[PDB]
């Protein structure tokens, strides 16, 4: 089955239609003035009728900011685009720092195209090529038979390079575009396989259904791999395009012209309707770790008109800027980015609220434990912290296997704890043996 | 007994959101299209528009020419 | 209904710089407010660049942080009229790993700068009624549009070119005289009856071969790129071009001025734009200075919101964040905030740009939130207002509302507040 | 595949044709032979059909439907009986498996 | 006498944790003696490993240097079993002027995830009868003969161009699969190959085959996450595996990977395992690296990790301030603290008698005293290196069992790093940098 | 220098086909050798750079370069 993970018993912000937060909902329990205030968020988001706005979430470590992200995330489904980020991920030896912030708003941004292809396909019965004086092969004649009857079709000396390419020879099925101009082979024909007993190539039926034929394909695509097919003749049918397709595939940045003349030609599919854009949501995590330079770029990058909208995650409180040495600003963020993001205030869970966190947590991992080990493990939690009594679940239930027991006892839950230390308990020894250290 | 599947889950619930044609798909997803050709995205950009005096002008190579002559 | 890439931002509500023809600023104009000294001297310099008689002047712009003079700045540049070189880039952009801050940095002096060449060639434009091929290959082709019908006769290399794109009976096309390619407009309404339908055409009409001058600007570096890589469209686009030699730069130069003494073509100086200054190099701060003295410069602004620091590199503490090599090259135009009726009358304008009804005590509390905290706060206020009064199915905003909204999302300096109270349990305080 | 093993006689009962014809489309890469009884063919070459199923070659399965293969005769080598579905008839799974 | 590559090692000797059904510690057993707290809590996390139900898990070892943390992550490694996948990687070596550290740690946690495939194909194996070609498309014949069956069958195009293109002549043991189209020659036979042309080559030579001619194999394999993602990354790169030059690809790629495995698992083809990924000395690694690490580890397909720290209340590289085992509270607290107790005397004796076993050494019971004093005065590392010399100079005298005056002449030979500072106290001015 | 260009087909030669792809030119005035005195002056940098590295600028018309 599916591997558990820490966030998957997170469905979403578990809130009513009111927009007020219940107590338990959604896998998530406190933190109501967070919730019921992302229920605005995620009405704005709805919305798309704003761009350029960033929401910061400032909270200890542990509160669940990321459980927040995450759970927008499931609340908005899968058709709003989501792209996390670490501010460890900028930093790339390719391309410099900024051309990675530029790109995410790109790959925030989604965009649903509908593409109506002609299609032709089916057996080739002859395949000869036209000669003509300059000996050059002006154009192709090559015949297509299927079930439902049998059309020549003339080619151009383009696709008889992409047919001598992919090594097309008589009695073989094809695939044929148009608009695109690649070509495929699928294979040869089932009804030769008889005249050798042993053959290399793999055979397929024979298919059915009209030669050609017009479709509609819904496809979503994102800006940032537009931008990337813009920027580099990656594919095509080209013998320079199929040389860097042996080459490496190296990042490198992209031309603010290129980037324009995006937004004129996705422009004009809006206006022509037959493309359809969303909005994405972008996230970053660690936001202290970023550059001041990154939030100089930022600066104008938030005020940009086709921003889509971002939120950061801040764990931590005041502290000095990177890269500045000497100047320190509140979670880690200067004045200037911080005055333009809007902050949300994370509070520490209660006691009695972790205790509920416990047995939910207990419950998604499969696990059966008794009232007093779900007290003891909230006392322990309350001694020091959430995230210990939430590592001290799948130990326990092993030795409820090794014992045979069905449920989880105070000696199991006292024998885990026995082995393994607390940060506080060990940071504690550290100082009696840190001469040895 | 034969449990269902994501396709035959996702069929029949979103089908619910003639009726018979949910119990010929119960078995088998023969209504929905379970295999489909798919194929990438194509996209032509509009090619670069350079000036005539652009390409008579437009090259340091035709400046230099008998200076690289020189430099041969 | 449908949502353009555009999207409004904080520069986007205002379209334009009111001015007038004595340079007197409206108290309300362009959907700017205030800043009477700042609107005139932004007049006087896009009245300069308007001009375009001198070449090689930098002027700054410094205020406070959020007096606006980036929306000044952008208002500015809208104002500024389509058909004219504009180039906007930020301090911390041309740091690059692929290309040099020097190399950077006159590349964007080289992308400000550009060049209007003004041709005229012979195209041909219809609707084709009827084509003939027989096959060295001979055919004719029927040329008609409403004023005159005409015959023509195509050689080996036009049945080529018809032979590659096929055209079906009356479809409206361009043929080029010159390079030889044919493009299909359209199809006319009556000629495309009895396919696809992609696209309808009405029949052109006018002159059927016409002389058309067309204009066109090119710019400096995409000359220099197109020069210097065999092929210029996939280096500029794909970007993998860098350190582009000297030489050659200065080969163009000697030949565009050439140009300009043969008098064919003219060259129309740009305008660059530089944001958050405060931050950079000492050897980007003294290029700027030998970059704006070299003959040819474009006219650039730059925007520095801090005030006196310390630079990036050195421990010397400068004025402003710039040495005074770089602070006496150039003028510097300061803003002072805004005043508190104005405040109310951007909160106005705001209510009008984003569609939004709110009341007079609404408006108070706001102006109240305004004078206690920076107007940015209120108008990220009001963005969420509107929200919340949708789900309280009210039609106009109430003040109940904006306490909602207010309880939801707190200050910088009320999270600095309870950040002071839970700072010991933070990491690293 | 377990009967693969056995090599005894398979029958599949489809009350749609379009799971018939997927199912000759499906088994027809597999390198299985068989044949499909249907209210389509003629019953000239249903009774080549029917009568070429004595000693038949490489065919170890055959494809039939509610009526159509419910309809009469017999199948004398056939043993095991496959139902896609139930016929929503009473008796008809009986009948069927009668053949 | 024949040596392979590899060589008895400090942690080599290690079999296995040494571990009963109960997971209860044992105190000698697979190599492993002592420390049953940090054996216990290894077993726990063997058995979490084994069952691998959950994911995205991070373990911490502590202690003093010397308690063997690492002997502990080398018996959970050689206990873990061969068809399970482990990778070892040091925090110096993500470190890369080609790559950033953020994509090696991606390319670590996609690594250490392995995939197992199973695959059924059917094969001909046998000796070449005749082998005939006819060139106008050619068209030919192969006759094959094995002792249970004669067969012939006909050749196509692809294959003449195959065995054309592999030197195939009749005498010769091949292998051709029908599907795949590959032809792998065997050998020769040597009645067959007894009559031979003048040319007289003389390389190998096979038995014939018995039995079916065409039979059906089943051959498994795995494959990493980091692999199937460079090849198709690359875009047919299969040298770049073991060239090492692609780098930095991109997320979406991943992503795409990531879904279309998941889509496999569901089909049921192939199979997901769990790994485990050993980091030791992590100290040292960038806070960088940590917060991407935190993050990072929330993903469904992030493998249990488990992590060595040798010291603790130490400033994080690229911080000035100090954090408890250089770890920044959030892993810290976000992982759990395993600390080994340092080993006793009683344990010393032991494990200076396992060498005995492990290097064929005979060691007297006079020579425990001093040396194990040696271990109480000085590491044990020191003490199994005095081992080892110990044993070249009794072979140097030529004796069975090991003399006390062997160990007082490596004594004499070889210094304690408290020694070198001694004497590097009184010669420190005269060296360079004191 | 010994270069070629090809400025056009001659404007008498443009009235028998109704459509074609070359250029029309007038016929160029002026006598058909034209002596004139250049003096060209050349950095020893651009010499060092083109005799530096493979120049690779013989024929733009191939796809390897
Ligand atoms: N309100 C909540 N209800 C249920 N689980 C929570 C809640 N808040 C946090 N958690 C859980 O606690 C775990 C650790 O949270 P964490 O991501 O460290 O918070 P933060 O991002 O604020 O540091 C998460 O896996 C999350 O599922
Ligand atoms: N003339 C004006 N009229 C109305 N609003 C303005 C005007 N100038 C600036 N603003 C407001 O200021 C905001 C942007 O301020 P900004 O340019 O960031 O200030 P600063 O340049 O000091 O950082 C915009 O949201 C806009 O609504
Ligand atoms: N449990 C054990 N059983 C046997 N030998 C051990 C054990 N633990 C440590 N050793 C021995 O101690 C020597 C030094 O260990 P070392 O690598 O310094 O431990 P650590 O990594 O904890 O500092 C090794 O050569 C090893 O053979």
């Amino acid at each position: 089955t599916q591997r558990i993970a820490s966030h998957s018993h997170v469905k979403g912000l578990g809130l009513d239609e009111s927009g007020l937060a219940k107590q338990a909902a959604s896998g998530l329990v406190g933190q109501e003035n967070a919730r019921e205030a992302c229920g605005v968020i995620v009405e704005l988001i709805k919305s798309k009728k704003m761009a350029g706005r960033a929401v910061l979430l400032a909270g200890p470590p542990g509160t669940g900011k990321t459980a927040l992200a995450l759970a927008i995330a499931q609340e908005l489904g899968s058709k709003v685009p989501f792209c996390p980020m670490v501010g460890s991920e900028v930093y790339s030896t390719e391309i410099k720092k900024t051309e990675v912030l530029m790109e995410n708003f790109r790959r925030a941004i989604g965009l649903r195209i509908k593409e109506t292809k002609e299609v032709y396909e089916g057996e080739v019965t002859e395949l000869t090529p036209c000669e003509t004086e300059n000996k050059t092969i002006s154009h192709v004649i090559i015949g297509l038979k299927t079930a439902k009857g049998t059309k020549q079709l003339k080619l151009d000396p383009s696709i008889f390079e992409s047919l001598q390419k992919e090594r097309v020879e008589a009695g073989d099925v094809i695939y044929i575009e148009a608009n695109s101009g690649a070509v495929k082979r699928q294979g040869r024909c089932d009804t030769y396989a008889t005249e050798f007993d042993l053959e290399a190539e793999e055979y397929v039926p024979l298919p059915k259904g009209d030669v050609h034929k017009k479709k509609e394909i819904i496809q979503d695509v994102t800006l940032h791999d537009l931008d990337v097919a813009n920027a580099r003749p990656q594919g095509g049918q080209d013998i320079l395009s199929m040389m860097g397709q042996l080459m490496k595939p190296k990042k490198t940045e992209i031309t603010d012209k290129l980037r324009g003349e995006i937004n004129k030609v996705v422009n004009k599919y809006i206006d022509q309707g037959i493309a359809e854009l969303v909005p994405g949501v972008l996230f970053v995590d660690e936001v202290h770790m970023l550059d001041i330079e990154c939030f100089t770029y930022l600066h104008r990058a938030l005020e940009s008109s086709i921003a889509p909208i971002v939120i950061f995650a801040s764990n931590r409180g005041n502290c000095v800027i990177r890269g500045t040495e000497d100047i320190t600003s509140p979670h880690g963020i200067p004045l200037d980015l911080l005055d333009r993001v809007m902050i949300i205030r994370t509070m520490l869970y209660t006691p009695q609220e972790m205790k509920q966190i416990i047995k939910i947590r207990a419950q998604t991992e499969g696990i059966n434990i008794s009232e007093e080990a779900l007290n003891h493990l909230g006392e322990i939690g309350t001694k020091t912290t959430l995230r210990y009594s939430v590592q001290l679940l799948t130990p326990a239930n092993l030795l409820a296997k090794i014992n045979g027991k069905d449920s989880i006892e105070k000696e199991h839950v006292e024998e885990i704890s026995e082995l393994f230390y607390d940060a506080k308990s060990s940071a504690k020894i550290l100082a009696d043996q840190q001469d040895k250290y | 007994y034969c449990q269902l599947t994501s396709r035959q889950k996702l069929l029949y619930q979103a089908l619910k959101n003639l009726v018979m044609q949910f119990r010929k798909v119960c078995n088998h997803p023969e209504l929905f299209e379970r295999q489909e050709t798919w194929s990438p995205f194509h996209i032509s950009l509009k090619p670069y528009h350079i000036s005539k005096f652009i390409y008579r002008h437009g090259q340091i190579r035709v400046f230099n020419h008998s200076r690289d002559r020189w430099l041969r | 209904d449908v949502t353009r890439i555009e999207r409004i931002g904080a520069h986007s509500h205002i379209r334009g710089l009111g001015l007038d023809d004595a340079l007197e600023p409206r108290q309300a104009s362009q959907g700017m407010v205030g800043q009477l000294a700042a609107r005139r001297a932004a007049g006087v310099v896009l009245e300069m660049i308007r001009e375009g008689k001198i070449a090689g002047r930098a002027v700054l712009i410094a205020g406070q942080p959020g007096t606006g003079k980036t929306a000044i700045a952008m208002g500015m540049a809208q104002a500024l009229g389509p058909d004219t070189p504009f180039t906007a880039i930020a301090g911390s952009e041309i740091f690059s790993l692929e290309m040099s801050k020097t190399e950077a940095l006159t590349q964007a002096f080289r992308r400000s700068i550009g060049v209007r060449i003004k041709e005229e060639t012979e195209i041909i434009e219809g609707e084709v009624v009827e084509i003939q091929i027989d096959r060295s290959k001979v055919g004719k082709l029927t040329l008609k549009t409403t004023e005159m019908e005409t015959i023509y006769d195509l050689g080996t290399k036009m049945i080529e070119s018809l032979t590659k794109d096929k055209v079906q009976a009356g479809d409206v096309i361009t043929i080029d005289k010159a390079t030889g390619k044919i493009s299909k407009l359209g199809r006319s309404f009556t000629r495309a009856r009895d396919g696809s339908q992609t696209k309808f055409v009405q029949c052109p009409d006018g002159e059927l071969q016409k002389r058309k001058e067309v204009v066109h600007t090119v710019s400096l570096h995409e000359i220099d790129v197109i020069n210097s890589r065999t092929q210029g469209f996939l280096a500029l686009f794909s970007g993998d071009t860098g350190e582009i030699k000297s030489e050659v730069r200065e080969q163009i130069n000697a030949k565009v001025a050439e140009w300009r003494e043969e008098g064919k073509a003219e060259i129309i100086p740009g305008v660059l734009f530089i944001d958050e200054v405060h931050m950079l190099d000492i050897e980007s701060f003294s290029f700027l200075n030998r970059a704006l003295e070299s003959d040819m410069a474009p006219v650039l602004i730059m925007a520095t919101n801090r005030g006196i620091t310390r630079i990036r590199g050195t421990s010397y503490q400068s004025p402003h964040g710039i040495p005074i090599d770089l602070l006496d090259r150039l003028l510097i135009v300061s803003t002072t905030p805004y005043s508190e009726k104005d405040t109310k009358q951007i909160l106005r304008i705001r209510c009008e740009e984003e569609d939004v009804e709110m009341s007079e005590d609404a408006y108070t509390v706001l102006t109240r939130i305004g004078l206690e905290t920076s107007l940015r706060y209120a108008i990220q206020l009001i963005t969420a207002a509107s929200l919340v009064c949708r789900k309280r199915k009210g039609t106009e905003v109430q003040v109940d509302d904006i306490k909602r909204v207010y309880s939801l999302f707190l200050d910088e300096s009320r999270s600095t507040q309870y950040m002071k109270e839970y700072q010991d349990a933070f990491l690293f305080n | 595949t377990r009967l693969k093993s056995q090599g005894h006689r398979v029958l599949i009962y489809s009350q749609m044709t379009r799971m018939i014809d997927l199912l000759e489309e499906y088994m027809v890469y597999r390198k299985h032979t068989y044949m499909r009884l249907d209210g389509s063919s003629k019953i000239s070459e249903r009774r080549d059909m029917v009568a070429d199923f004595q000693n038949r070659n490489d065919i170890f399965v055959f494809l039939l439907s509610t009526r159509a293969g419910g309809l009469g005769i017999n199948l004398t080598a056939a043993d095991t009986v496959i139902f896609y579905d139930s016929d929503w008839n009473p008796t008809v799974d009986q009948q069927a498996m009668d053949r």
